[PDB]
């Protein structure tokens, strides 16, 4: 809410989720699945069913990602999604009084972003339009200016380097596992205990479990001899038809693909020496303000016990693979990782801290008549 | 204004509420 | 799945949501007087043997109504023949039982009450109960020359095999 | 079933099969079955040289040639006769059936032709019964390798037989199961009177076998049967035959079945203690 | 019950003090929950461990943690046949372990049968009736071993009648 | 030299044992026990061995005929394990410290039953190796004698049918996509009720404790697939002579003679596999539209060589005109779908029209038996056996997952 | 950071309860100290435990229960049998505490 | 006496409100339900759902009408009733363990959590960017704090843990409190001093509940040890032990100034008194009997009782008290009933 | 390799067997196809 009555709206569309509120407040306003449905059965309610509902009889229809990883798939999808948000089922908004905040990953192509501006501007009209990077919101919604962001999300884990709030494009690095990885690793290991589950009728059961029961062990010699002798580990989950299953050793079992990659045939390393790697490429004088300020992020880094077990490997590294002989160095480094349990969300608290600074600014967002006589050059004044 | 500005003491302020910890990072106003 | 009639023609009396189709009778009534060798009659006699041990019925035309009133009526025809002895006893008791006052739809006692359409006029409902007196009386009729063999003179057991089978779990009359 | 059965199934069954289709006029039809037995014995039935109107039984044991120096073709050639044909390569003995050229009641010749392997196992016994029955004394004992590691030794005296085995425990539950099996076979003249003399001896071989390859270890049990006169005259002997070439397949069976026993007893209890531990819960039975 | 009764009424006595058990969340990985007593990383969570012993062979030992408890009892086995009848006893047990919710599937060291009960259990079930149960089955296995003895026996001498009898 | 190794496969209905090498099982038994009544516990000296199975089971006085499967899980174990003392140790005659075995299981199996399983098998009887293998792959391994070298492939949808439920299992490079298979509750028992109430309802003088064993004879006499069903009833009404059949039977007590009819069972005992609601009124779909679903739940890319390799197995699959019922009835649904595809596209779909083949061979009553037997037989089946060493050292849980390849 | 800690047997009996180790860390004190007190307790009579048990303070109690719970590591002939006769005789009168106090104690004797 | 099966799941802890006409519990998992008495019957309310872990505390304020809850997922949310629905407000806590305990303060401007990374977070509010900032105590707690009280002058605190001790911590902060006069525990008062620290040579147990009297110059505690303690500042920091017979017990609760209410394992609210010479002296039991294979013990609790809290009026003037318990029920005592009934207990 | 080589191999070893071993009122074939 400005000065003259338009109301700012922070959107993040992700790949699995779509998060949207206002300005200044601390909680998003609406959470709710990105999927857009079409039904099988005539091909075997509604013609075109789309939102958190379409994400419930999922098995009665077939379903769409129209956003993959920021990059739009299908139009038309995308544009149903986006009348949703703006629709009285979930915001109730007047967009041609609002203005609105998008967020933007990493390693973006210019086209999609030219596409994105141009529907925004030409088909919903909304007075300003500004588009911001993940990693800049992440450290603004911490209280930093610079930093290492590791965000491992829905599409692909991203760890990039931000120095004096802008983020520096030629040392970013990617790896290519995520929370559907993890889901589609967990149906092949309950595949072996008996249970056989659909990969697309059921997948949002196995989701419902492995955010319930997985954990990350921080000793993985301990684990299993925990697991070999007692029978503490396994546990009962009622399924929604009224059968219950037994999970037992494979919840510590699927987010070691996460460190492993090799358990689910993707090359490379793990988590942490790619971290490890992506500080050391850095220059020499910067490389100790990067390893004091780690800020973890995204919805796949809520598994228990994983900030213990990626400080535990990277100090580990670090004295390996640095001072070699001292374990006495080791103790004048300092080396943090900053967790916070609100973690899930910290791209909609940098946009909501973001929008509320500069809400009167006028050079700040871009107008609906500047986009009029100039078209695809108003997106010059973004940077 | 801008990239600097009021931003910086708002940035300021964040880190002394939230990374309140660095003020402890190591390990006769009551005279009565 | 189940067997249809084909006898639809583009400009045809529909009485109520049935359909008047033309039938080869000596019988009085207001059905037209039929040229070809084939009606709804012996359309609904060939298909009896096959359609009776279906359940799941669906209605396509406005000949099938014909039809299932055709097939209930020769079940409850095989129910009353079981017990018959000679032909000339079974065309008395076919001429018994056609002139029985059968309830029509509109009435309690129809049992596809939701698929059919009762008549709105007085007239309408004249027609559909001689309508359907005189498809009862001509397919009692022609029911009585196949079910008996003629070396015997008793009914047959391949068609008094079907009497405890209903039609779409329906019946006619009561239990 | 408690005591064992000496014919075997698969070839009554076929034979009956075949001869009944014989008899009833129908054309025959090809057979070709393998399959085995106790002791490693291994059956064939086939057809010789595709002809389908006869077909042949052969048998393979690993010990022919010590049945066959006891003389164990002579008894062969005067039960079976005529059937008795020269031996398929890779085989032992053989016998061929014709199904044109054959006889009336077909209900002999099965039973003839089931008890193979007891009418193998029987000339070294009808021997050393004759040895008693006569008075000889003095002769050599038999050394019979029935299996790999298992050893049979027939031996006569004067006025008894003595028939020795020598049996291997693989598990170490068998060797305790079997200890409390074999005391209950050594006081079993308490009962019965009329009966063979059971004698057992765990770990070492008896005094009188001497000067042989005897087992030393621990898994290793000896078992002496007393056979009298009356078990060995004519008018018995055959029976005593049909009890004694049996008899570790009758104790491993029965230790098998106690071991399945006791299953069925742990089984019935742990479903006890479930069905009490059950009930703690509150509100929630 | 010639000195079965003051020792069950001590090991009750004794279990009826350890089954004291609350929630308490790992302090050593965040986030975690695991029973104290299998763990060990921290000393000041530990209760001392205890045993009650009947004669030189037949005991129970007793160790206690904050939210988990480990019962470690020796059977009493006098012959070679009660040996291999209580070793698949025991065995038989320890596979159907996931049923059970209170066993575990490898005994304490010298023990022959060992319970890990956690706080989880005692917020599902009554205290008093799991210390009664781990009484009641502690009598229940000699005399179900003893049964199995007598049987195998009866067996044995009927077996070997049927065989001496058709000579 | 080496005894060859022994093959049993476990049903609802028939057992079938034998060795390995062979072209047929040496025994077909039925699947339940007689054991002794109870007239009322501890059972003092031998009377659990008190019992018979198989053929002498079926009516025995003074003994209960009880059936230890039921839809091919295992229900009690402890007839079951009397049940296979009296399979080794009568039947096969054989000693199981020497042989070798392969037991079966059903599609849709709990590891816990593979569990107990390899229990009584290593603890119970000392065998040195065991192999529980899935019955799809070796009914389509089966199915490789009537197909010559080059359509050799391990792909295919294998429909399972006797004595209980259909199933129908998909397989894809030898595994099984356990997330796709569907079941189908018509099976052989269901035409036996059909046609003992045809035969009720039409028939007289038949005795009424033999109706059971008349229609399972007529059944396996007499019956087979029609193409249409009014003009088999007006082939059945013109010509009464050629296809009315006569049936005679022997009466069990008064040693008589009785003889019937055989008429329109013929044709109507195998329908309910195609109309289900003729029988069951609960289910109303065909089979052609079920094995239709199981192919479209499959990924893309597998299921054009699944249409091209549907392979047959079980007992009641041995009518007449089953495969080219099936394959017109496929045929017919997927060209449905193609066509109402094409017109919904408007000129903008075109496919290609695809191959249904059915496949029918000389083995198929005895199809899984067959596959297991030729399995068996190989000299490097004994490389994949779960050995006692294994399981006396590391312990019961290495038969939970089985090495296919 | 690990947590790191700071035809008078009635007289004979209250001898062997009095002056006992209270802090020392010496282990053969500790186990002359125990045989002393259990061969004061294993050669008493049947008869008159519990008129030495009534005949002491609870921190006595206490101390009994300790070295009943010690005495039952070592098991030699037919000592547990008496053992446990004290056991229930200092439980009919010491409560479930006594054994709570034995467990929750971070110095053995 | 008056018994309410609410559950079949234990409680884990409940609260009240102003008037006693509404309970918050938390039925053992990351909800919050409220109960509100129409009539004679209980009928839920309202859920309050934020959490994603185990809740483990539940405070509700008199006066400003506000509701903090914390978890076993390191977080805590401050709750308050606009337009008929409860909205939540954030907490900054920065803890990187489990949180374990939570007590409004006093005069409804502070609260204090108790957590098991070995310290204690004291947090106030701040309205210019609407949240609750923290400041922590770590020196010298070695362990997990299992309690808290707070003195009825709005700056001292009581902490239980488990290293075996009991200590007294200055909880000033300057921004929100005024200056506090004199108390005989101490003179000088910064933040996070150390009053007085109380516990045991060699022998010692976790100690599960602490408690402030009425006018705040006593101090009692319960241990696992089987034991309960009274400290007295007045007599130069005097400290009195009593060494019970039974299981031990898990909460504490003054209800005058020489009376105290425990309970704990063994399903049974016990009564000790304390006179002016310093001589703690068990009383009796509140739960006995009436004089007259299914268990069905003989007291009105089936579980384990995990918590007392008063019921009537205040710590001045206290006639009921209120209990809930593991097996899910909770029960209203009354102390005039139980005058009548049990000869000889007189409170003092 | 492994036991699938070996399964074709014995598989084409018995087909030429099964297949030697085989060497009227429903020989309607119109009513089958559409
Ligand atoms: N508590 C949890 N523990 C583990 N995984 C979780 C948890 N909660 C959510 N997830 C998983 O995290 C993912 C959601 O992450 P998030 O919402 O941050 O993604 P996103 O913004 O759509 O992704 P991206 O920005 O990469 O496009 C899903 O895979 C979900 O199953
Ligand atoms: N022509 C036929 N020949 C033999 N059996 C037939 C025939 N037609 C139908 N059947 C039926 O086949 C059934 C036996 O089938 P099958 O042996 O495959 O059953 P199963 O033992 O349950 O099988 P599975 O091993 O697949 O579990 C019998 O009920 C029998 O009535
Ligand atoms: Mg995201
Ligand atoms: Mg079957």
């Amino acid at each position: 809410m400005d000065s003259q009555g338009r109301k700012v709206v922070v959107c993040d569309n992700g790949t699995g989720f779509v998060k949207c509120g206002y300005a200044g407040s601390n909680f998003p306003e609406h959470i709710f699945p990105a999927l857009v449905g079409r039904p099988i059965i005539r091909s075997t309610i509604k013609d075109l069913m789309v939102g958190d509902e379409a994400s419930e009889l999922r098995s009665m229809l077939e379903v769409n990602y129209p956003m993959e990883n920021g990059i739009v798939r299908n139009w038309d999808d995308m544009k149903h999604l986006w009348d949703y948000t703006f629709g009285p089922e979930k915001l109730n908004i007047d967009t041609r009084n609002c203005k609105i905040l998008l967020t933007e990953p990493p390693m973006n192509p210019t086209k999609n972003r030219e596409k994105i501006v141009e529907v925004m501007f030409e088909t919903y009209q909304f007075s300003g339009v500004y588009v911001a990077i993940q990693a800049v919101l992440t450290l603004y919604a911490q209280g930093l200016l610079t930093g290492v962001v590791v965000d491992s999300g829905d599409g692909v884990t991203h760890i990039c380097p931000v120095y004096e709030g802008f983020s520096l494009p030629h040392l970013t690095r990617r790896l290519d596992i995520a929370g559907r990885d993890i889901t589609r690793y967990l149906i092949k290991l309950l595949l072996l205990r008996g249970y056989a589950f659909n990969h697309s009728a059921d997948f949002e059961t196995v989701r419902m479990i492995k955010e319930k029961l997985c954990y990350v062990g921080y000793n993985i010699e301990q684990e299993q001899k925990l697991a070999l002798e007692t029978t503490v580990l396994v546990e009962s989950y009622t399924l929604p038809d009224g059968r219950i299953i037994k999970v037992g050793g494979e919840r510590f079992e699927a987010p070691e693909a996460l460190f492993q990659p090799h358990l689910i045939n993707v090359e490379g390393v793990g988590v942490a020496e790619l971290l490890f790697n992506t500080i050391q490429a850095a220059d020499i004088d910067t490389r100790s303000e990067f390893y004091k300020h780690i800020v973890l992020s995204g919805g796949s880094t809520m598994y228990p016990g994983l900030p213990s077990r990626l400080e535990r490997e990277l100090k580990q590294l670090y004295l390996e693979r640095v001072l070699k002989g001292d374990v006495e160095k080791l103790s004048k480094f300092k080396i943090r990782i900053e967790d916070p349990p609100r973690r899930k969300h910290m791209v909609f608290l940098g946009g909501a801290v973001l929008a509320d600074i500069m809400k009167d600014k006028d050079n700040f967002w871009m107008t609906r008549q500047e986009y009029q006589e100039k078209g695809v050059r108003v997106l010059e004044k973004l940077g | 204004s801008g990239i600097v500005g009021a931003l910086m003491e708002v940035m300021q302020k964040r880190s002394k509420a939230i990374h309140s910890s660095d003020e402890d990072e190591d390990d006769d106003e009551w005279e009565d | 799945p189940a067997y249809h009639s084909s006898l639809m023609d583009p400009d045809t009396k529909l009485i109520g949501n049935m359909a008047l189709l033309p039938i080869r009778s000596q019988f009085k009534g207001p059905a037209p007087r039929e040229t070809k060798d084939t009606d709804i009659v012996d359309e609904a006699i060939y298909y009896f043997k096959a359609n009776v041990f279906f359940k799941n019925y669906e209605i396509k035309n406005e000949a099938d109504r014909t039809l299932i009133y055709i097939t209930l009526y020769i079940s409850e025809c095989l129910k009353k023949l079981q017990k018959c002895n000679s032909k000339s006893q079974g065309e008395k008791e076919m001429y018994t039982l056609g002139i029985t006052n059968f309830p029509i739809p509109g009435e309690p006692g129809f049992p596809l009450n939701a698929i059919y359409a009762k008549p709105a006029n007085k007239q309408e409902d004249e027609v559909m109960r001689a309508y359907l007196q005189q498809l009862r009386q001509e397919t009692g009729l022609r029911l009585c020359e196949k079910v008996f063999d003629p070396q015997n003179d008793k009914p047959s057991k391949w068609w008094t095999c079907f009497v405890k089978r209903q039609f779409m779990n329906k019946s006619l009359s009561g239990p | 079933m408690i005591l064992l059965e000496v014919n075997n199934r698969i070839i009554e069954e076929t034979l009956a099969l075949k001869f009944e289709n014989a008899a009833a006029g129908n054309k025959p039809e090809a057979v070709e079955v393998t399959f085995a037995d106790f002791d490693g014995v291994l059956y064939h039935i086939s057809n010789p040289n595709g002809d389908k109107t006869k077909v042949m039984v052969s048998i393979s044991l690993k010990f022919y040639k010590e049945l066959q120096a006891h003389g164990a073709d002579e008894l062969l050639k005067r039960v079976y006769g005529s059937y008795l044909v020269n031996p398929e390569s890779g085989y032992n003995v053989s016998l061929l059936y014709d199904l044109e050229n054959l006889p009336a009641s077909k209900d002999s010749i099965v039973h003839q032709a089931g008890m193979l392997k007891r009418n193998c196992f029987a000339s070294v016994f009808e021997k050393y019964f004759q040895f008693q029955e006569e008075g000889k004394e003095g002769e050599n004992r038999a050394v019979i390798h029935y299996r790999d590691d298992e050893t049979m030794y027939v031996e006569s005296k004067k006025d008894r037989v003595t028939v020795v085995f020598s049996t291997v425990f693989k598990d170490d539950d068998d060797v305790v199961i079997g200890k409390v099996f074999m005391q209950e076979f050594k006081e079993g003249r308490r009962a019965s009177h009329t009966a063979p003399q059971v004698l057992f001896s765990h770990r070492e071989p008896p005094l009188e076998l001497k000067d042989t390859d005897a087992a030393v270890g621990d898994n290793i049990g000896y078992i002496t049967f007393v056979l009298f006169p009356r078990h060995t005259n004519a008018s018995a002997r055959d029976n005593t035959i049909n009890l004694i070439h049996t008899f570790r397949d009758y104790l491993h069976y029965h230790i098998k079945c106690s071991k399945a026993y006791i299953h069925t007893r742990m089984r019935a209890k742990t479903s006890d203690f479930l069905k009490v531990l059950n009930r703690a819960r509150p509100d929630a039975e | 019950t010639a000195t079965l009764r003051p020792y069950l009424s001590a090991v009750r006595a004794t279990l009826q003090a350890a089954l004291c058990l609350e929630n308490f969340s790992s302090q050593v990985v965040e986030r975690h929950n695991k029973p104290e007593v299998e763990v060990r990383s921290s000393k000041e969570l530990l209760l001392q461990p205890v045993t009650i012993s009947r004669n030189e062979k037949e005991k129970v030992l007793i160790e206690g943690s904050i939210n988990s408890v480990r019962v470690s009892i020796a059977v009493k086995q006098a012959d070679e046949i009660e040996k291999i009848l209580c070793h698949k006893f025991m065995r038989f047990m320890m596979m159907r372990a996931e049923n059970f919710f209170i066993l575990r599937r490898k005994p304490v060291e010298g023990y022959d049968i060992s319970f890990l009960i956690t706080n989880f259990h005692t917020e599902q079930m009554y205290k008093h009736k799991l210390v009664d149960f781990v009484i009641h089955f502690m009598e229940e296995i000699d005399k179900e071993i003893s049964e199995m003895k007598l049987s195998v026996n009866a067996r044995a001498r009927i077996v070997a009648e049927e065989f001496l009898k058709n000579f | 030299g080496r005894l060859p190794a022994c093959v049993v496969d476990c049903g609802t209905g028939y057992t079938k044992l034998g060795y390995a090498g062979n072209t047929e099982p040496q025994f077909i038994i039925p699947s339940c026990i007689a054991i002794k009544e109870s007239a009322k516990r501890v059972m003092k000296g031998v009377d659990d061995l008190d019992f018979f199975i198989g053929d002498e089971a079926i009516e025995k006085p003074t003994y209960a005929t009880k059936w230890p499967i039921r839809h091919g899980i295992v229900e009690d174990w402890d007839l079951m394990e009397r049940f296979m003392e009296q399979v080794i140790f009568k039947y096969l005659r054989a000693e199981p410290e020497d042989h070798y075995f392969l037991l079966t299981e059903p599609p849709l199996n709990t590891p816990e039953n593979r569990e107990y399983t390899a229990e009584i098998m290593f603890e119970s009887f000392n065998v040195p190796g065991l192999y529980i293998a899935v019955q799809a792959v070796l009914a389509l391994a089966a199915s490789w004698t009537s197909r010559q070298v080059g359509e050799r492939t391990l792909t295919g949808t294998v429909i399972d049918s006797g004595d209980g439920v259909t199933h129908v299992i998909p397989v894809a490079e030898g595994y099984v996509i356990g997330s796709c298979i569907k079941h189908i509750p018509i099976a052989g028992r269901d035409i036996t009720y059909f046609i003992q109430q045809l035969l009720r309802d039409r028939e007289v003088g038949i005795p009424p404790e033999q109706s059971l064993e008349t229609a399972k004879a007529v059944k396996e006499r007499y019956s087979y697939v029609c193409p249409d069903l009014v003009k088999e009833f007006n082939k059945y009404d013109t010509d009464g002579s050629k296809w009315i059949k006569q049936y005679t039977g022997i009466n069990a007590i008064s040693k008589k003679e009785f003889s019937i009819d055989v008429g329109y069972e013929r044709f109507l005992g195998p329908e309910i596999f195609f109309h289900p609601e003729f029988a069951n009124p609960d289910f109303t779909q065909p089979i052609s539209e079920v094995v239709d679903e199981v192919i479209q739940n499959c990924p893309i890319d597998v299921r054009r060589p699944l249409y091209k390799n549907i392979v047959l197995s079980g007992g009641s699959t041995m009518f007449r005109d089953f495969g080219r019922r099936l394959q017109r009835d496929l045929k017919r649904t997927v060209d449905a779908r193609l066509k109402l595809s094409e017109e919904l596209s408007g000129g903008r779909l075109k496919p290609k029209p695809i191959d249904v083949q059915v496949i029918t061979h000389h083995m198929q009553r005895y199809a899984v038996w067959f596959g297991g037997s030729m399995l068996a037989s190989t000299p490097e089946f004994y490389q994949v056996c779960h050995t006692k060493k294994d399981y006396e050292e590391i312990g019961p849980s290495i038969c939970r997952h089985n090495p296919v390849f | 950071n690990k947590f790191v800690d700071e035809g008078n047997m009635t007289a004979a009996l209250q001898a062997a309860l009095k002056n006992p180790p209270i802090n020392t860390k010496s282990q053969a004190v500790k186990d002359r100290a125990g045989s002393i007190v259990l061969k004061v307790l294993i050669s008493f009579k049947a008869n008159d435990i519990e008129k030495a048990v009534q005949s002491l303070d609870k921190n006595g109690v206490d101390l009994l229960m300790k070295y009943i719970y010690k005495g039952f590591e070592s098991p030699s002939d037919n000592s547990s049998a008496v053992l446990l006769q004290w056991h229930e005789k200092a439980l009919a009168a010491g409560g479930v505490g006594s054994i709570v106090r034995v467990l929750t104690a971070r110095k053995t004797v | 006496m008056s018994l309410h099966q609410f559950l079949l799941e234990p409680i884990t802890c409940h609260a009240w409100n102003r008037d006693r006409t509404q309970i918050a519990l938390s039925p053992n998992n990351h909800e919050v339900h409220i109960y509100k008495k129409n009539g004679g019957q209980w009928v839920k309310a309202h859920e309050l759902k934020e959490h994603n872990g185990h809740i483990t505390g539940i405070d509700w304020a008199p006066k400003s009408d506000r509701i903090v809850t914390c978890g076993a997922d390191r977080n805590a949310y401050v709750w308050s009733q606009k337009d008929g629905v409860w909205k939540p407000t954030l907490v900054i806590l920065r803890i990187n363990r489990a949180a374990t305990f939570v007590k409004w303060s006093p005069l409804e401007n502070k609260f204090a959590v108790g957590s098991g990374a070995r310290l204690i977070s004291v947090c106030y509010f701040e309205s210019e960017n609407d949240w609750w900032v923290s400041k922590h105590i770590k020196k010298p707690i070695r362990s997990t704090v299992l309690s808290l009280d707070w003195h009825p002058n709005n700056v001292l605190l009581a902490a239980g843990s488990c290293d075996f001790k009991c200590r007294v911590f200055s909880a000033y902060i300057k921004e929100v409190d005024e200056k506090p006069a004199s108390t005989p525990w101490g003179s000088k008062m910064p933040f996070g001093q150390l009053m007085s620290e109380f516990g045991g040579s060699g022998t010692g147990g976790w100690v599960h509940g602490v408690s402030f009297s009425a006018s705040g110059s006593r101090l009692a505690w319960v241990s696992h040890d089987s034991t309960v303690s009274v400290a007295d500042a007045s007599k130069s920091v005097q400290v009195s032990t009593l060494k019970t017979e039974f299981l031990p017990l898990l909460s504490v609760s003054f209800v005058s100034e020489n009376s105290v209410v425990a309970a704990g394992h063994d399903c049974c609210p016990m009564l000790f008194n304390y006179d002016d010479r310093g001589c703690l002296t068990f009383v009796s039991k509140l739960d006995i009997p009436k004089q007259s294979r299914n268990t069905a013990l003989e007291t009105l609790h089936q579980n384990s009782i995990t918590q007392v809290s008063i019921y009537e009026v205040d710590k001045q003037d206290c006639r009921k008290f209120c209990t809930t318990g593991i097996d899910g029920a909770m029960t209203i005592w009354d102390f005039k009933t139980l005058e009548s009934s049990i000869q000889g207990l007189r409170i003092m």
